């Protein structure tokens, strides 16, 4: 019984850790992807600016 | 007619340029340096988390190894 | 009170209160019913998404424009678009605001009469007035003469005006516009392997056309250069990945404007219908029209068109006249800015078609003195 | 016995998974910071350009 | 298939009652490998994978590389002679049949359900496979709730508890008027 209680508690703690880590990963992923899209957009508008310079 | 072209063109010919320059300056100042500093801070915290994870993993592997 | 300067257009509805610089709400004019079945219950699924809402759910809709070439082909959808524009994008009830619609030249009468009948019966406005889309674009430039080429998305028309006196016998209306360029681009993209068929993917091809295409200064030299080097191939990322590379399709899509034989149209390009429109005018106002050629409308926003057109007209015109092409940076909203200016005038305040006048003469009042 | 075997086994899986998750988290965060720093370097390139534009 | 590959060590289960024992073995021991060839190489050199299990009468058995070979059939249906592609590629094919504008949302909201998706380590193998197949820009996310087994029934309870749904039932008088073929009609 003692071993069972300790094991179950350790398991539950680790499980909740797992869930929270997943949520953190998701949020950081969303922010990083938004930054990535921002970077692609800035580079593309930069190139458009370069081509505008080429025009004039 | 053709006398409002001055009052609708010359205005934004300078005010718009100056205001957009001001906006770019303030946005760059607010954004870039703070973002780099915050990323460095988060990196240091991440390294500390890595050290804590290594210590805990090693001590648990030491005890549990049977 | 303030007047509502609506501008139906064909492709983008632009509206806003009179007296400002830019339209308050600009959104595509598409009404798309859902086409699949739908299994989730209580999701709150509507029967028709209009305006900018149907450009976000376009994956499961069948978008269909209610205005084909200037004329309106589906009156129920157009009524829905107007209702949305008044109530949700501006949030002003029409019972307390005059309206100033815009209409292309040489359009069928029944279209205009039905438009005024709707505005007076369904929305019940106090007074509405219909104006030709080119005179407004001439207002916005602050000129009083000049020949304006208003190449919209539905129809391209070329109205010459001198000293405020329009020349009704010199209006050259051509039905090539942005939509035909979108279809031709969608048709020549198939030469590399990319097939766009669905009415939703027409929007993607339109975005490609807007962001990448440009008008070549000299067509044959560009065709030769794009066939040897690879400095032109610009890539573009679809809404799901799988980037595509556009080669000499870049300047071949908008070249259709100057050679309408590409899409099988007989008529001459926009570079030669302007010269023909000038030559129909009297011999003493041709210099002023040559010097004050005005560009407007969305489709004239291609990078490098104000030079190609000037080169072409200078080739056609006599060598002594000076050819100047006015291309303001606010080209897209030029018609609406002009509409705002016209609605803000005090001299114009008595030209509205008051409701009691409509009650006495019926919808045919629009063709009468109140034009 | 069945219960505690199950619990310890699934807990071990949890520990290995969570450690893999932590490696993933650190790699993602550091890559995010590197990309953000590249972006800020680009922003300061643009800011030098804006200082030039102070010519207007 | 597990009952068929267990015979390679000497354990023969034939009776329809022993299929239940093989099912219990599959539930308690099998797991999906993140990379198949590396696991096949590791299990053939070391012995860190061999997990033992006690039959309903004693005589413990030791499962070697049968652990991750049984559920690997999902991603390579050629093992049991089926022609079709695995569950990692029929999802991508099902996505590609959809319209071009809703593929990003489907990529980001891939949902797992059902009992068989409870193998330890499947939500990572499937994500790796789809990320290999899909374009590099899209984000691939696999929703694997802990209550996977009863997901269908929980959803059924939610649907039956809705007020908007209360008039969609096939009332008995309607069946009496149109016969059993009423189900294909508007009341789906
Ligand atoms: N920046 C741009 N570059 C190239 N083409 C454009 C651009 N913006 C709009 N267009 C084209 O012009 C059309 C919009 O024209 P618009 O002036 O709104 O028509 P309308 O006269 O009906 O308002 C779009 O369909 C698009 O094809
Ligand atoms: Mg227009």
């Amino acid at each position: 019984s003692d071993k069972l209680k300790e094991a179950e508690t350790r398991a539950e703690f680790a499980e909740r850790s797992v869930t929270k880590l997943e949520k953190s990963i998701d949020d950081l992923e969303d922010e990083l992807y938004a930054q990535k899209l921002k970077y692609k957009a800035i580079s593309e508008e930069l190139d458009h600016a370069l081509n505008d310079m080429t025009s004039i | 007619d053709f006398d409002d072209i001055h009052r609708k063109r010359m205005e934004k010919d300078l005010n718009e340029l100056q205001a957009l320059i001001e906006a770019h300056f303030e946005n760059r100042k607010k954004e870039e340096e703070e973002l780099v500093s915050l990323k460095d801070r988060i990196e240091r915290r991440r390294a500390e988390r890595a050290e804590q994870q290594r210590i805990r993993n090693e001590r648990e592997k030491e005890r549990q190894n049977r | 009170t303030t007047a509502l300067v609506c501008d139906n257009g064909s492709g983008l509805v632009k509206a806003g209160f009179a007296g400002d610089d830019a339209p308050r709400a600009v959104f595509p004019s598409i009404v798309g019913r859902p086409r699949h079945q739908g299994v989730m219950v209580g999701m709150g699924q509507k029967d028709s998404y209009v305006g900018d809402e149907a450009q976000s759910k376009r994956g499961i809709l069948t978008l269909k424009y209610p205005i084909e070439h200037g004329i309106i082909t589906n009156w129920d959808d157009m009524e829905k678009i107007w209702h949305h524009t008044f109530y949700n994008e501006l949030r002003v009830a029409p019972e307390e605001h005059p309206t100033l619609l815009t209409e292309a030249p040489l359009n069928p009468k029944a279209n205009r009469e039905k438009m005024t009948q709707i505005m007076f019966e369904t929305f019940n406005v106090p007074a509405m007035y219909v104006a030709i889309q080119a005179v407004l674009s001439l207002y916005a430039s602050g000129r009083t003469t000049g020949i304006v080429l208003d190449s919209g998305d539905g129809v391209t028309h070329n109205v010459p005006i001198y000293e405020g006196y329009a020349l009704p016998h010199a209006i050259m209306r051509l039905d090539l516009a942005g939509r035909d360029l979108t279809d031709y681009l969608m048709k020549i993209l198939t030469e590399r392997g990319y097939s766009f068929v669905t009415t939703a993917e027409r929007e993607i091809v339109r975005d490609i056309k807007e962001k990448l295409c440009y008008v070549a200064l000299d067509f044959e030299n560009e065709m030769a250069t794009a066939a040897s080097s690879s400095s032109l191939e610009k890539s573009y990322e679809l809404p799901d990945g799988q980037v595509i590379t556009i080669g000499n399709e870049r300047f071949r899509c908008p070249e259709t404007l100057f050679q309408p034989s590409f899409i099988g149209m007989e008529s001459a390009g926009i570079h030669e219908t302007t010269y023909n429109s000038i030559m129909k005018c009297d011999i003493d106002i041709r210099k002023d029209l040559y010097a004050n050629n005005v560009l407007s409308g969305g489709t004239t926003m291609y990078p490098g068109i104000a030079d190609r057109m000037q080169k072409e007209i200078t080739a056609l015109a006599p060598s002594t006249m000076k050819i100047k092409i006015i291309a303001p940076p606010e080209r897209k909203y030029s018609v609406w800015i002009g509409g705002s200016i016209l609605a803000s005038l005090s001299t114009f305040q008595q030209m509205w078609i008051s409701k009691q006048e409509y009650d006495e003469a019926g919808p045919s009042i629009v063709h009468r003195k109140c034009f």
